């Protein structure tokens, strides 16, 4: 729908050690019919693929620093996500975000289409995806070009995301050429197996953002890029 | 209804860029005068997907019985919800190589001779009723290379795909 919204909670202070269980509201659009996704972004650095939940909660995905520490879980009736976090370690200091798959009648799965703003949590003391170049100086008006080259045949699998200043990320491409519903035109993407570009045919000045690639091809865990930022020259 | 699409374009991948060195490469079950490509278990969605389940059909003598298989929407739950098939007007049009890209023709003009029955077994000689069945005709006279598609790559359940199922069918000149 267009009134979409996941509200995460739980988040806070803790030490190694402790625990943490973050729930996330989900709003919008029919709960049961969606896998759900936690993903993170440790402070300055780019985004990761935490957890997954099947639509009816009977199949989870994790990555491997959260195997066996974190617990992904659903209540259908509640429409309400959970992260239990146990046995917390230094490296797990980051914004925890909750976010909805894109998968639908057998199709997307993998692709995160919609994230909440996140719950920071501070724990107080694989296909590989490379972005070129890491930073991007332009001018508005200018045709932006990112890059994403993956480490092996990722097929056309590729998502993009945009996140600007203090703002979740956004799905503007899937699976390499489709445009997201609601993305203005500039967005164009184009590529096959390793090699993938995102043009943005003329920048606005919102358009001045991070910029992450993802694949869904082989998974989990699903894998980003390091991100391309798009500054003003 | 016998047309073709002459602006449908393909490849043998698809959108799966898959390297044709990483096909799966099969020779079709022949009976002797029927020879099979049976899709029933080489699309179903796993974890490694998608791959490309290839069956080659070689032909070199008269009065051959082509037969291919390809799962319907619906005949397993889920397993092969976003099937499609290619051309969907088989097997009166079928797909052969412009350069790099895959163009729909009439297989009635590419081997004249050839016997298209509009039934097989009462049900319409069309993929939408699971299979197709064309026999070779006595005479080719030039070698001649077509294909199919059935696509189950497009079906996904979360981290598994579905295959894309390719037939080859390599008529070598026989009879003249």
């Amino acid at each position: 729908t267009g009134q979409v919204q996941l509200v995460e909670s739980g988040g806070g202070v803790v030490q190694p050690g402790g625990s943490l269980r973050l729930s996330c509201a989900a709003s919008g659009f029919t709960f049961s019919s969606f896998a759900m996704h936690w993903a993170r972004q440790a402070p300055g650095k780019g985004l990761e693929w935490v957890a997954y939940i099947r639509y009816d909660g009977t199949k989870e995905f994790y990555t491997d620093s959260a195997k066996g520490r974190f617990t992904i879980s659903r209540d259908n009736s509640k429409n309400t996500l959970y992260l239990q976090m146990d046995s917390l370690r230094a490296e797990d200091t980051a914004l925890y975000y909750c976010a909805k798959d894109l998968g639908i009648n057998s199709y997307g799965y993998g692709g995160l289409d919609f994230w909440g703003q996140g719950t920071l949590v501070t724990v107080s003391s694989e296909i590989v995806l490379t972005q070129s170049p890491a930073t991007l100086s332009l001018s508005p008006g200018e045709r932006g070009t990112l890059s994403c080259r993956a480490s092996q045949n990722v097929n056309r699998y590729l998502a993009w995301y945009q996140q600007k200043p203090g703002q979740a990320p956004r799905l503007l491409i899937y699976d390499a050429s489709n445009r997201a519903t609601g993305i203005p035109a500039r967005f164009s993407g184009s590529g096959s197996g390793t090699d993938f570009t995102l043009t943005i045919s003329s920048l606005e000045p919102e358009d001045f953002a991070v910029y992450y690639c993802q694949q869904r091809a082989i998974w989990p865990p699903l894998t980003f890029g390091g991100g391309t930022k798009v500054e003003i020259k | 209804l016998d047309k073709i699409d002459l602006s449908y374009e393909t490849t043998e991948s698809g959108d799966t860029a898959v390297s044709e060195d990483s096909y799966d490469k099969y020779a079709s079950q022949n009976t002797n005068k029927e020879y099979v490509c049976d899709f029933t278990d080489q699309l179903k969605p796993t974890e490694s997907g998608p791959k490309v389940k290839k069956c080659e059909v070689k032909v070199n003598e008269p009065l051959i019985k082509v037969k291919i298989i390809c799962p319907l929407k619906g005949s397993v739950e889920k397993l092969y919800d976003n099937i499609e098939y290619v051309p969907k007007k088989s097997p009166y049009v079928v797909l052969t190589k412009e350069e790099t890209k895959l163009k729909e023709k009439l297989l009635s003009k590419l081997i004249y001779g050839l016997l298209i029955s509009p039934t097989v077994n009462e049900k319409e000689n069309n993929f939408k009723e699971g299979v197709i069945e064309f026999t070779l005709p006595p005479v080719v006279h030039k070698a001649t290379v077509f294909y199919f598609i059935c696509d189950n790559s497009k079906t996904e359940d979360d981290n598994k795909k579905g295959n894309r199922g390719i037939v080859e069918v390599y008529v070598e000149p026989y009879g003249n």
